[PDB]
């Protein structure tokens, strides 16, 4: 099973390849350089981009030295640009963030620092199990 | 009573249900599966209810309530809160409080008795939860973890809490509780207890991943069926125990 | 669904009109328009625009201390459905929307004298 | 020649609920380049005789501009027919709560706060799709009966309204009615002129 | 002077709100969650010296005392002292609230 | 993925047209032609 | 030499040419297939687009993320006063349609 | 001990309360009284899943949520409950005790009456105003040719 989850609708993607999103778990890094998108089709020049609840590829930039030298799944769950939900908000969060987890969805770290999406919650019950706020 | 069930191919059942001694809540889903399970076991014994949480589905870490009461965060609806009153009955008092934590199923864990919150909850919501809920209130970690309902899964008979909490946490949380405490986990290998399942007094849900040696255990935890006490973990079950989590 | 309020002017905010911002401490801030989003992030202050309800109120032109306007809460403990209820609070909220009417014509005469 | 001179209305021919065809011309643009009337892409940054074009027309045999190849001409007011347009409403004209759900008690008309911009009022009965059509304001649009059954479950929903905004959409409209921004609002300084 | 003011509203720009510099003023737990969430070795002198009232970190001692002489500063504790607009003023603004029973 | 002209996804949609869509819209049929008659013969 | 990297066409050549159409009024190219076990009943109707406004919907989608939810939807009115009938046109069929 | 075995009587380790004292439970009385269900009971209770195949399967059978509603008359079950009117939530002014606040208002309304509150009130200042307002015409026309020449 590829790491993309079904049952997502259609959201504005605002993280494309080559964004530094935060890292709002333990696990030691503190930011995540995006590298790749899940599910991600096949358009001339157009870069992969993904959106609160989507899973990206990315290595570290800053943080401990043992994540520092491999490629890590990670599920990003704050964006900032706006994006609108079925009930007709349009929302975004201060920062973009997202959280280190395995292709299973299970999260690396311990805790989650700051709230995580619906979007995010929804598709991964371990971070929605790890969430203080969801918003 | 230890049953194995998934939602939509899911083994959190503690993510998508809450299980109180007085009512059941589950997630409304495509099918009927999830909510007939629950039936199957509780015959209208207790009211099950098909709800919603500001959208979303993950109603067990969103809710917090035991026998007495149900809490809902701030971002519930009105017609959310009006579906929920109308199914519950009268005895029990449902409130939705501004808490700024609002995972409340992952930052209060609570039997009929006492409830364990996050540390940095607000001090009017501890008075909303000991008024609501009838509890006796305290600030607690399970092995250094802040989301207690996450943590741990609570009933009037024991608890059943991190694997990695060390015996002298696992002393002091029962002395503070008044139950039996066991360390073990679901789902083959979940640490996430309250994630991975729901218990009440007489019926625990836990996920289809869940090994047979920890479904016994908490089955001797919770005294589950007959003749279950948690004597046999350390006299009948230690061979089982020893040889499945060496 | 229900009426919002802008957080910075304090206009009506209904479905799918203006914009959320998610703070990371857990503080959601709806804004009924970009007037009210854009001077929000540029941390101008409501109570100081004059084109506020939070400037009118803290000027004291607007009707505050009045009973009519204790019969309108955000209702934190649910009550079990009831037809009778709903009809007769549908009868009280016309009366109390004309009674208010009224007297916040007394309370702009009162300042205009 | 039982129906000759008299009058059908929107309801004896459609019903809410219904999947129905919109046929419309499309909003003119005028002649449009290449970039906007094909969605091609944009040449670099100050190219020798413009960047809104396509490079190459013809690399290849034949020696002539095939009918294939993108360019600049006439976009917009072409003809379309659109299909699986879902009827939410077929409001009656003298119905004064036209706009008026079971959950929203408000009596109040489509027409918005102000009137439909560049339009006026709607004061007949209208009928309401859900989408988009075709067409742009003041334009025929022609409605039609779809031409095969349904095959998706969308056709068989039935539709409930909880609400219908009716603020005004020259601008940020907040209110809903003239009362409610008078409520909100209070006592101007002409209202004591007056 | 602002530095690159045309991107100054960008959301990746955006600074400390005046609400949360009065919650870390009344509350040292949650000045502490907000300095948890920095690296003290990136921040300027190791994160010993810090400006609450502005939300700010400098270079040493002798900075942050000549930074409290500066109208920006005495502009933060005005702005500070008058109070900062909350979601409780908003409320009692249009005159709504809370019925918790 | 089977296409649209698939014969499979034909019959399918033909046994959709023939069992479930065509009672309810030969009954709304019903209904319209029963009001534009009330509309002929006044 | 042959296309390094494959792309689709930018449009589709079905709607060729783009060019304005012959008349303002839309043209029904193609009436439903005709049925005598039914009752009679016109195929079609006119009227004119006034604007667009915003619904929220009570949505019954079973199987939908969005079942048993409120969603906020775009919708367009169009003004549709009755029309008066005042003719009849007969058609046979011939070899040449 | 090792680190391993030290786990593994973390596992085998049930902590008790020191007081000895156990917590109430709450079963209610039908639990024991309770029939097991059995799949393959031809008399066993019909599910909610059973209820879903006979009416179409899952994603075709719209489930009724109102149906288990514990209201004072079941005949209102399935009403269209009033959220808005005039611009105001209704669920905002839904309170049990609303008849006597509105008796208090009403009782309110009637004192304020008759104490005169509402109660609502010169031809010299008339012609003295109507004079000024001349003054500032001819004001106006002079700054008017001023701004002209
Ligand atoms: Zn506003
Ligand atoms: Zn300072």
């Amino acid at each position: 099973k590829r790491g993309a989850p079904g049952g997502k609708l259609k959201m504005t993607l605002g993280l494309p390849v080559g964004a530094i999103m935060n890292c709002a778990d333990n696990s030691g890094a503190r930011n995540l350089y995006i590298i790749a998108v899940k599910g991600a089709g096949a358009r001339l020049n157009r870069l992969p981009a993904g959106g609160v609840g989507d899973m990206v590829m990315a290595t570290v930039k800053k943080g401990k030295p043992e994540l520092r030298k491999k490629v890590h799944p990670a599920v990003i769950v704050r964006q900032a640009k706006p994006w609108k939900r079925f009930d007709g908000v349009f929302l975004y969060f201060e920062d973009n963030a997202g959280v280190i987890v395995n292709p299973k969805g299970e999260m690396k770290g311990s805790a989650i620092t700051g709230p995580v999406g619906k979007e995010a919650a929804e598709l991964w019950p371990r971070i929605a199990s790890n969430a203080g706020v969801v918003m | 009573m230890a049953v194995r069930a998934q939602f939509e191919n899911s083994n959190e059942v503690g993510v998508f249900a809450t299980l109180t001694n007085s009512y059941c809540l589950v997630a409304l889903g495509a099918s009927e599966n999830f909510y007939s399970v629950f039936e199957a076991e509780l015959q209208d014994v207790i009211p099950i209810c098909r709800t919603t949480i500001a959208g979303t589905r993950i109603i067990g870490r969103l809710t917090a309530g035991n026998r007495k009461g149900l809490l809902v965060p701030t971002t519930t609806t009105d017609q959310e809160l009006q579906h929920l009153r109308n199914s519950l009955p009268d005895d029990i008092r449902i409130q939705r409080i501004e808490e700024r934590l609002s995972a409340l199923g992952n930052v209060i864990v609570c039997n009929d008795h006492t409830a364990l919150i996050h540390p940095d909850l607000e001090r009017e919501t501890e008075e909303i939860i000991a008024d609501v809920l009838g509890v006796e209130v305290f600030r607690q970690t399970i092995a250094d973890h802040v989301l207690v309902g996450s943590y741990m899964a609570l009933s009037n008979q024991g608890g059943l809490v991190h694997p990695k909490t060390s015996i002298q946490d696992q002393d002091e949380l029962s002395s503070l509780l008044g139950v039996p405490l066991v360390a073990g986990s679901v789902n083959r290998g979940s640490n996430v207890i309250g994630g991975g399942m729901v218990v009440n007094d007489w019926l625990a849900v836990t996920g289809l991943d869940t090994t047979a040696p920890e479904l016994s255990v908490i089955e001797s935890v919770f005294r589950l069926g007959e003749g279950a006490g948690p004597g046999a973990i350390n006299t009948s079950m230690k061979n089982t125990i020893v040889e499945s989590f060496y | 669904m229900r009426i919002e309020n802008c957080f910075f002017c304090g206009r009506p905010a209904w479905p799918s009109k203006g914009i959320t911002f998610m703070r990371n401490d857990g503080k959601a801030f709806r804004f009924c328009r970009s007037k009210c989003h854009k001077n929000f992030k540029m941390k101008r202050n409501p109570r100081k625009l004059k084109w506020t309800k939070a400037y009118r109120k803290n000027a004291g032109k607007e009707m505050v201390v009045d009973s009519t306007l204790q019969f309108a809460a955000r209702r934190n403990v649910p009550v079990r459905y009831n037809r009778e209820l709903w009809q007769k609070t549908l009868k009280a909220m016309e009366r109390i929307s004309e009674i208010r009417a009224r007297r916040e014509r007394v309370f702009y005469k009162k300042r205009m004298a | 020649r039982s129906l000759f001179e008299k009058p059908v209305t929107i309801d004896t021919i459609f019903e809410k609920d219904e999947m129905i065809d919109v046929i419309a011309v499309t909003k003119g643009h005028g002649f449009v380049g290449v970039t906007a009337r094909w969605g091609t892409k944009k040449l670099p940054r100050k190219t020798h005789k413009g960047l809104r074009k396509v490079a190459c027309i013809g690399a290849w045999h034949p020696s002539h501009v095939q009918w294939t190849v993108a360019r600049a001409g006439q976009m917009g007011y072409h003809h379309r027919t659109s299909v699986n347009h879902k009827i939410y409403r077929i409001g009656k004209g003298d119905d004064e709560a036209n706009a008026s759900t079971e959950t929203d008690l408000t009596k109040k008309k489509i027409t918005p706060m102000g009137g439909f911009v560049r339009y006026g009022e709607v004061n007949n009965d209208y009928v309401m799709i859900k989408g988009s059509v075709p067409g742009v304001k003041k334009r025929i649009m022609t409605l039609r009966k779809s031409l095969f059954t349904h095959t998706s479950r969308k056709a068989l929903e039935k539709v409930e309204l909880k609400w219908i905004d009716t603020s005004s959409e020259f601008g940020h409209g907040a209110f809903q009615t003239a009362a409610e921004k008078k409520q909100f609002m209070g006592t101007l300084k002409k209202d004591l002129q007056t | 002077g602002v530095f690159a003011k045309r991107t100054m509203t960008k959301t990746r720009r955006r600074l400390r709100d005046l609400d949360q510099i009065e919650r870390d003023l009344r509350s040292p737990r949650h000045l502490q969650q907000y300095k948890e969430t920095k690296a003290a070795e990136d921040l300027p002198g190791l994160g010993l010296y810090y400006c609450i009232e502005c939300a700010k970190w400098f270079e040493s001692e002798t900075s942050l005392v000549g930074h409290r002489k500066g109208k920006p500063h005495k502009r933060r504790l005005k702005q500070l002292k008058e109070g900062a607009y909350t979601h409780e003023e908003a409320m009692a603004a249009i005159g709504y609230r809370i019925d918790n029973g | 993925a089977k296409s649209a002209r698939a014969s499979r996804i034909k019959e399918n949609h033909q046994r959709f047209k023939k069992n479930i869509a065509g009672p309810v819209e030969a009954a709304r049929l019903e209904r319209l032609s029963a009001k534009l008659m009330a509309i002929a013969q006044a | 030499s042959h296309r390094k990297y494959e792309a689709p066409r930018h449009g589709s050549l079905a709607f060729l040419p783009r060019k304005r159409a012959a008349r303002h009024r839309g043209r029904v190219k193609s009436f439903p297939k005709d049925d005598p076990k039914k009752p009679v009943h016109l195929t079609a109707a006119m009227g004119y687009k006034a604007g667009m406004t915003t619904i929220v919907r009570d949505l019954d989608r079973p199987g939908a993320k969005a079942h048993k939810k409120e969603v906020v939807e775009a919708v367009t009115i169009i003004d549709c006063p009755p029309m008066v009938v005042v003719g009849l046109v007969g058609y046979i069929e011939t070899p040449r349609g | 001990i090792g680190t391993r075995l030290q786990e593994v009587m973390a596992r085998i380790h049930v902590a008790t309360p020191m007081d000895g004292t156990t917590r109430e439970t709450f079963i209610p009385e039908a639990v024991k009284n309770l029939k097991k269900y059995d799949k393959n009971d031809p008399n066993r209770r019909v599910l909610a899943r059973d209820i879903e195949e006979a009416n179409g399967g899952a994603g075709v059978f719209n489930v009724d949520l109102r149906k288990d509603w514990i209201l004072e008359n079941p005949e209102w079950k399935y009403d269209k409950i009033p959220e808005i009117f005039d611009g105001k939530n209704v669920y905002d002014y839904i309170d049990p005790d609303i008849d006597a606040k509105l008796q208090a208002l009403e009782e309110e309304e009637e004192r304020l009456e008759k104490e005169g509150f509402y109660d609502e009130d010169d031809e010299e200042e008339e012609e003295i105003l109507q004079k000024a307002e001349y003054i500032r015409e001819q004001h106006a026309l002079i700054r008017n040719e001023a701004k002209m020449r």
